[PDB]
């Protein structure tokens, strides 16, 4: 659901 | 526009089947001139709800919400640029806005609030380039994922593409024809694609870019707009  | 200039690219190098040769001759086909100026360093999809909000390596940041209007705000922390459905543009500041963008300028402060304290800056080892901060920054004109990546498309044409699972990442240019590449370590390389197709690369870099082909496609084949 989102970036490292 | 240049999607399809890119698919041609594309199709050009993954034809010249660059990691089934004698000799690969990878180092050969960077190209540091075609560097990118702008890529997505962070992003969130809270798309069940209101959009993808995103982060560019200049830490400006944007919001492509659920309605397919944009909101993107400038790494000066004020000067804003909204984008209608159609594209139209128009310039304000968070300090100064119609009252009807209060809801979608909230959003994009939670946004913003969020990427500045969490999550890590895909390519911050590339040097940040001195340059006009308020030139025309691009925005994100669409976005998908599939179970393996998310593919992020820029105004300027340029096409991102970052793997879930083993963190690399593509940045495709149509205007530098080029590709740069973030492997596990975080190593950044810029390719000229051309190049490629004169010297080759391994299959790791070959498989991705027969990847990205198929995800141009995609691309292509669902432009649709009004």
């Amino acid at each position: 659901l989102h970036s490292t | 526009c240049h999607l399809s200039d890119m698919l041609q690219q594309l199709h050009s190098v993954n034809a010249s089947k660059p990691s089934e040769r004698g000799l690969v001759r990878q180092e050969e086909a960077e190209d540091p001139a075609c560097i990118p100026i702008f890529w997505v360093s962070k992003w969130v999809d809270y798309s069940d709800k209101y959009g993808l909000g995103y982060q560019l390596c200049d830490n400006s940041v944007g919001v492509l919400f659920n309605d397919s209007t944009r909101l993107i705000l400038y790494n000066d922390g004020d000067s804003l640029q909204y984008i209608e459905r159609d594209g139209t543009e128009s310039y304000l500041t968070v300090s100064s806005h119609p009252n009807s963008l209060m809801k979608k300028i909230t959003l994009l402060k939670y946004f913003r609030n969020y990427m500045s304290e969490h999550l890590l800056k895909a390519g911050a080892n590339i040097t940040p380039r001195e340059g006009d901060e308020l030139a025309r920054l691009p925005y994100l004109r669409t976005w998908f994922r599939t179970r393996s990546a998310i593919i992020l498309h820029l105004s300027n044409g340029s096409v991102q593409i970052n793997f879930f699972q083993d963190h690399t990442k593509l940045i495709l240019c149509p205007l530098m024809a080029a590709v740069t590449y973030i492997d596990e370590k975080r190593d950044f390389r810029t390719y000229r694609l051309s190049l490629l197709e004169e010297y080759g690369c391994c299959k790791e870099l070959a498989s991705r870019l027969r990847y990205a082909r198929t995800m141009v496609d995609k691309l292509l084949s669902s432009r649709s707009a009004s």
